[PDB]
């Protein structure tokens, strides 16, 4: 309901490459994917 | 002359005259009216017939009743007198301080400024924002856009341009609140007052203000614009000042002419429009402009319908503004506020022997990487962070670094979040991000890019954020 | 990774010994089986 | 002005009497528009009276005949009729003669209660007030529900919208908002009562008799109006209903009063002002819709304001409902809504059947008044509850193909889960402010990080009970306070600790 | 590698339909905007 | 008094009085037609002329013929002398069994019921059908809507709903053919003969039929819903009965209201639609109602054009109903009969209050995994089923068993498919989804939870394989 990431550019959550744009479930991965590699670098 | 009212339908009013008929664009007065409702003659329909378009509320009008030609079109005060003060589209005092006692008047319609009368002088205006002074910088006496859709923060940016430039410019400033909420007038009329822009007291007041907003008929909102206009008119041409002119929003003025245009009798355009609706701009938006006599910084909020950008209205805005700042909702739902679209916004300044070999290489290296990041996010869908190559991996790095470090707070949204407001030096933002782009903040964590204005507070945060973890 | 099921299905084959000898300890060659089976039996890896 | 009648009569010099100034005669009758000859000193939007007794309004004013809307069946209109002024434009009752009435667009009473013993009349379209005469939205307008009072707040004097597709709880979000003014009604404090209007505008009979029945049931009639503009009526008393509901909250507005009106929805509104326009041939725009339909709603929500203390004080709050197909919010009607009111509650069916309930989407639900429509309490631990939902945002992606996390982060994790199913809340059970800001606060303190997320509701209730009756002194101190201080922040956490060994 | 390979072959063939519903959607809804759009500019030129 | 034609373009007949115009409504009477042809006063056009629309065909028509004003609107027979019988949009009737001798009559259009006049209890009305009593039950005396496209099944479900609740019912039922297939009028009317519903030779009959079927003008097609709504007032209100209304199907109510728009004179509406769709639906809607003095339990078979929901008649009809339930090609195309969409159809009584609290936990827990796995689709669709390990494909096999599970063989169509029909009583249907949500049916395989009522024959078709 926050709007995850990924979910659409303009639909709660997203912005950014063609599959963030589209939303869905490949921006949700594209999204899970990054923050897990960026948080175990933090 | 005298006329009397033939047809009532909707904000468009037929009169019938018996001498000579008034003019095209001259104003008519209703005469057994109250609140002083006044037509603007819109077209000659024949028969001694005009058709005319209201300026207030047309209910209770009789056909028959009396309406006189001024022998002019629509005449606002304008000076000094006008600093400090709210008028209507009319030039009525709508600020309950008692009549705008002045001595000259000035008609709201008039020609642009010639060829030979256009200025090329273009030098940077800093205005302490770090994606607006980097990538799309403005220039001092240039047309600015704030294109975007409701609620990405069109209304946040304006006001937060005006703490920054017009509290310390130095000459008068007009605001023309064109079509938007009562409320956002009466905050802002207050939030002058205690800056001391507005002086109820002393004659020190800067800012002029017009306001016709949503409540108003078709007539009032397409024509306040004009009315806001002729005043920074009168301060660039008849006193030579430097005019801030900030209108929010000025697609109402596009939208108000459409409502009335079915009316008019006119086939309507493409998508639903006024067939007039690039010539009814140009006209408008050509007398806002840096004569040779005095210059006139606009700063314009543009609504985009459905955050279309190639709906008719904003893509005609486009080619009538020197730089344009594009604000988008997936830049505001990451929580990146400023929400202005690096790759999206524009300005002419934006050269090499304008603003220096140094800070367009930076603003162009900035594109590039938020560039390439987009291209390798549909990578990252597919393949996985895990099989990226080191290169790319600290291209995505940066982008975040990049794309975080963009985001900057505002001091009047400082209510909103409660993040202190910050103001940026231009070398600043230069240095910051040549910093980033170079790699020399590779081991920062990117929340400490997160809302902070200097580079040197993104240490500072850095440093807290492992002393305290 | 990302593969197709061959980390999962090991992994799932792996749980299944998870169930039949608690208490061996497992070599693993791989970073992904650590990652689904530190969760569960972190107290039971050798080396990864 | 040529019929046959009067271009004989004209041939002849007869010089009719019966001199149509202050009458008239019907040319044309259909589909609810009357073309009437005559009523020559007439004002536009002016009512009319009919031979049958049945109202109109005169909105075309033409210099051959008159354009007017009727209020009923056109059955009964038959040409030839004799229209005669009523000499004033349209009005509605007003007052407090209204709390607890079922009334139409006209304001004539529709439950069976007797007649109105209203003493004041005011004519719907009044203009909206100024700059000056307004002030800053300041006082929190309690709706009832965790999501909507700690996320997208609501103050007094604002426009929020209520926006989803068929069937996601708009109805439920403003019943519940209704509700949970009993609580203020019912106390002593004069500055924290709300009187609701509930306005229903194109639904069916027995859909309003189900929300009277709500209402009734929960004793929330006493201090609500309902104008009831139903499916049945015609499409201009469905599009003046908007505006009747707006002059009778405008009555406790200007009054020093606090006032909620409800129009639900204002999408079927522009549907009954759509078919007049076409059949009155203005001609259409977008969807058909003519060039007006927004000044429509804009010229309706403005009214909405919050007054400043030389005006009385007094408030008009605003939540429209707008009704999107499939989720396109880039219609024309769902567009105009947006870009005029101060903030959307948007309402999503994925959300809806995923266990969200309220189905807001947090990340297309503003509020352009932010902190300042909420309490001291609630802005200390609503703030920390929007950053840690942003930190929940980041990391609760994981759950797709993620296995090994951070311990901080899976802390994030869950107390973010805690946080989701803390939003949850059930239908017709808005609870008072001190018990959302309970609930959030031990919410985005960890405490409840220890507790499965199936049971949150029950900690809801038991918890909230135990610090009810035995540490009222506690709630005491923070309603003198106002918020959270550290020592009362320590004594919440022990009783949290001391509660949950006992759970 | 050769699940890697059977698995990408599946996407692309999956992503190579998906690519042609798309598109038979995407030249429905373009030419439902064209028809749309002028049916409305036809009523408003008719309606004066 | 005595009019004349004046213009004939269609359906619609442009009639011109000399004395007195009738008013808006009446019936008029064309006389030189050895059938009765009716025109219905639409509007007066001004010069003592009336626009009208007629209930039969306009050929044949000169201008100047002789049209006689009945100074009423379009009567029909009701009560009990209409049961067993088939009357057409007139009264008239067409089961060639000679007159409908009565003494009752009334008219077509009459004002809806007003709001003291309203009933707000709800009650469940248990139907048999496991993805309706479950998801969206409906109401015992409420609107019930059956949304779908061409083939998907509406005419089916509604005639297993006839043969399901209007069996065992203590009351009257109206059948209202709109704008469907005369075929199917001929099988539902010598299903009823055979059923016993209708008797052809005592009074014992129980439903009267109503048919203006596709082969009709316009005219009749937009006002025979309001013959069958006349008849079911009757009973409602007259005699205090509980009546069952079918409606098959309401779209062509305003789908025919389209077609005579275009020849009224109407600036057209979005999608070409009439203007007034909203109020003569709206007009017409709220006229089916439960009242204090009698309930009327209606079920309104929805065609969808196009298969789009978001369609101008289609989408104004959703707010009439308390029950809709929303029928889906892409769930027809994968053999799950009935096609109801679980994520499109609401009943405005699934509510803990009104159905029991496991009864509301249940479908809300069906609903959440099926909402589930149509997020996960995407990722099934191209990457595959290689995800999250135990749990995602947990989520897929259930929502795949439910799936299976909220199909059903129907007793209706028991002719065409094989099947034997099922009536599943609601307390297997709430047993049946508790199991497969608490995971004790995982073991089986998703071919055993297809085309069975209860659970215990998911078990037995198992133990079959
Ligand atoms: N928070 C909630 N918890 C549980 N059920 C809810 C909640 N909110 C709404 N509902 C239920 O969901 C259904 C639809 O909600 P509601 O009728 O309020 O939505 P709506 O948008 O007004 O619908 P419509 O389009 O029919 O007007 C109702 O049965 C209502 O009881
Ligand atoms: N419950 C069912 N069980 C099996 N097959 C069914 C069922 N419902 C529909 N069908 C199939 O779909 C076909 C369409 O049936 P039906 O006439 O009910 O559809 P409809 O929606 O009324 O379509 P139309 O628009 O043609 O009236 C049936 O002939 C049958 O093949
Ligand atoms: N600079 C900013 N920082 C934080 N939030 C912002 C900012 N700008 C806009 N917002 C968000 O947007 C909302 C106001 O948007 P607004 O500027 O009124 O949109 P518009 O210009 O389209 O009217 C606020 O509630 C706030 O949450
Ligand atoms: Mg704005
Ligand atoms: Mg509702
Ligand atoms: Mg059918």
């Amino acid at each position: 309901q926050l709007g995850e990431l990924g979910t659409g550019a303009g639909k709660g959550g997203g912005g950014g490459g063609s599959v963030r744009a589209a939303g869905g479930s490949f921006g949700r991965r594209e999204a899970a994917e990054e923050e897990r590699y960026f948080r175990q670098k933090e | 002359s005298n006329g009397q009212i033939t047809a009532v339908i909707g904000a468009v009013v037929d009169v019938q005259f018996e001498d000579q008929l008034p003019p095209i664009l001259n104003a008519l007065e209703v005469q057994g009216r109250s609140p002083r409702l006044i037509l603007e003659v819109a077209q000659h329909l024949g028969e001694n017939t005009v058709r005319t378009i209201a300026m207030d509320g047309t209910e209770g009008l009789v056909r028959g009743q009396n309406v006189l030609d001024t022998g002019a079109p629509i005449k606002i005060p304008v000076g000094p007198e006008t600093l400090g003060r709210i008028m209507n589209v009319i030039g009525e005092p709508i600020d309950e301080r008692g009549p705008i006692v002045t001595d000259k008047f000035a008609a709201i319609h008039a020609d642009a400024p010639e060829f030979v009368e256009m200025s090329v002088q273009q030098e940077i205006l800093v205005t302490g924002i770090k994606v607006v002074d980097l990538l799309a910088p403005y220039a001092k006496g240039g047309k600015i856009g704030l294109f975007g859709g409701a609620g990405v923060g069109k209304t946040v940016l304006i006001m937060e341009l005006i703490n920054n430039v017009a509290k310390a410019h130095g000459g008068y400033s007009v605001f023309a609140g064109v079509g938007e909420r009562t409320r956002e007038g009466n905050d802002l009329y207050h939030e002058m007052i205690e800056s001391g822009v507005i002086s109820l007291k002393d004659k020190t007041s800067k800012v002029a203000l017009v306001y016709g907003q949503m409540n108003e008929p078709p007539g009032a909102r397409a024509r306040v614009a004009l009315t806001g206009l002729t005043v920074a008119e009168y301060f660039r041409d008849q006193e030579g000042q430097d005019v801030l002119l900030f209108i929010d929003n000025i697609f109402r003025f596009t939208q108000a002419g459409s409502e009335v245009s079915a009316l008019l009798g006119r086939i309507p355009s493409a998508v639903g429009y006024q067939p007039t609706l690039a010539t009814d701009m140009g006209t408008m938006q050509e007398r806002i402009t840096t004569t040779k006599k005095g210059s006139i910084t606009s700063v314009q909020a543009i609504y985009v319908p459905a955050d279309d950008l190639t709906d008719p209205a904003p893509a005609t805005t486009f080619a009538h503004l020197d730089a344009t700042t594009v604000l988008s909702r997936a830049i505001a739902e990451l929580g990146i506020y400023p929400a202005v679209d690096p790759l999206d916004s524009t300005s002419r300044i934006l050269d090499p022997n304008i603003i220096g070999e140094e800070h367009y290489n930076i603003a162009r290296g900035v594109q590039k990487i938020l560039q390439d990041y987009k291209s390798l996010q549909d990578i990252i869908a597919i393949l996985g962070m895990d099989e990226l190559s080191e290169e790319d991996k600290l291209i995505v790095s940066r982008a975040r670094k990049i794309q975080r470090f963009l985001s900057q707070p505002f001091q009047v949204a400082e209510v909103f979040t409660g993040h202190a407001g910050k103001l940026v030096p231009i070398k600043d933002t230069i240095k910051g991000f040549k910093m980033i782009l170079n790699g020399e903040l590779d081991h920062l964590p990117e929340v400490a890019f997160y809302m902070v204005g200097p580079i040197e507070e993104v240490v500072a945060k850095a440093e807290k954020i492992a002393e305290s973890q | 990774g990302l593969c197709g099921a061959v980390h999962s299905s090991v992994g799932r084959q792996l749980k299944a010994d998870l169930a039949a000898n608690p208490d061996t300890m497992v070599i693993c060659v791989g970073d992904k089986i650590r990652n689904i089976l530190q969760r569960l039996y972190g107290n039971n890896l050798a080396m990864v | 002005a040529e019929i046959s009648a009067v271009l004989e009569e004209k041939i002849l010099g007869a010089a009719p009497k019966e001199n149509l100034e202050e009458t008239g005669r019907v040319l044309s009758i259909g589909d609810g528009i009357a073309r009437v000859y005559g009523l020559k000193n007439i004002q536009a939007e002016e009512m009319v009276e009919f031979s049958s007794g049945l109202k109109g309004m005169a909105l075309n004013l033409e210099p051959d005949n008159v354009g007017i809307v009727v209020f009923g069946n056109d059955k009964h209109i038959k040409e030839g009729d004799i229209v005669k002024r009523t000499g004033a434009i349209v009005d509605v009752p007003v007052g407090e003669e209204l709390l607890g009435r079922v009334v139409d667009a006209l304001g004539n009473p529709i439950d069976g209660k007797g007649p109105i013993g209203s003493k004041t009349r005011q004519r719907v379209g009044v203009k909206a007030p100024g700059i000056i005469p307004r002030v800053s939205v300041r006082e929190p307008m309690q709706t009832g529900m965790k999501a909507v009072d700690s996320l997208v707040p609501i103050g007094r004097g604002q426009r929020e919208l209520i926006i989803g597709d068929r069937q996601t709880g708009k109805t439920a979000i403003a019943i519940d908002a209704i509700i949970n003014q009993k609580r203020f009604n019912d106390a002593q404090d004069e500055k924290k009562k709300l009187y609701c209007v509930y306005v229903a505008i194109g639904q069916k009979r027995s859909t309003v008799a189900q929300i009277v029945k709500r209402l009734t049931d929960t004793d929330a009639m006493r201090y609500t109006i309902v104008v009831s503009a139903t499916a049945s009526d015609a499409a201009p008393l469905q599009y003046l209903a908007p505006y009747s509901g707006c002059a009778m909250g405008e009555f406790f507005r200007d009054n020093g009063k606090h006032a909620l009106i409800i129009y639900d929805d204002l999408s079927k509104q522009a549907v009954a002002y759509r078919q007049m326009s076409l059949l009155l041939r203005r001609p259409p725009g977008r969807e058909a819709y003519p060039g007006d339909v927004f000044y429509l709603h804009s010229r309706l929500l403005e009214r909405a304001a919050k007054m400043s203390e030389s005006n009385g004080g007094g408030s008009l709050t605003a939540l429209p409902v707008i009704e999107t197909q499939a989720g396109d919010v880039s219609a024309y009607i769902p567009t105009n809504v947006i870009s005029i009111t101060d903030g959307q509650i948007f309402l999503e069916t994925e959300l809806f059947y995923k266990g969200i309930r309220p189905a807001i989407n947090v990340g297309l639900s503003v509020s352009r008044v932010g902190s300042a429509a909420q309490t001291r309490a609630m802005k200390q631990v609503a703030g920390s509850m929007k950053l840690e939902l942003a930190q929940y945002r980041e990391v609760a992606a994981f759950a797709q193909f993620g296995s090994d996390l951070d311990a901080s982060t899976q802390q994030l994790l869950s107390r973010g889960v805690r946080l989701t199913e803390l939003l949850k809340q059930g239908q017709y059970v808005p609870m008072a402010i001190e018990d959302q800001v309970a609930i959030i606060y031990c919410g985005v303190r960890g405490h409840l990080d220890k507790v499965e997320p199936s049971k949150i509701t029950k900690f809801e209730k038991e918890f909230s009970q135990h610090i009810k009756t035995s540490h009222r002194d506690i709630l005491d101190t923070i309603a003198k306070e106002g918020q959270i201080s550290p020592d009362t922040d320590a004594k919440l956490k022990k009783v949290v600790t001391d509660f949950l060994s006992t759970f | 590698q050769s699940s890697r390979m059977t698995a990408m072959d599946n996407a692309s063939k999956n992503a190579g339909e998906m690519i042609d519903k798309l598109t038979m959607t995407f030249n429905r809804t373009r030419q439902a905007v064209i028809t749309r759009e002028l049916i409305e500019i036809i009523s408003g030129a008719s309606a004066l």
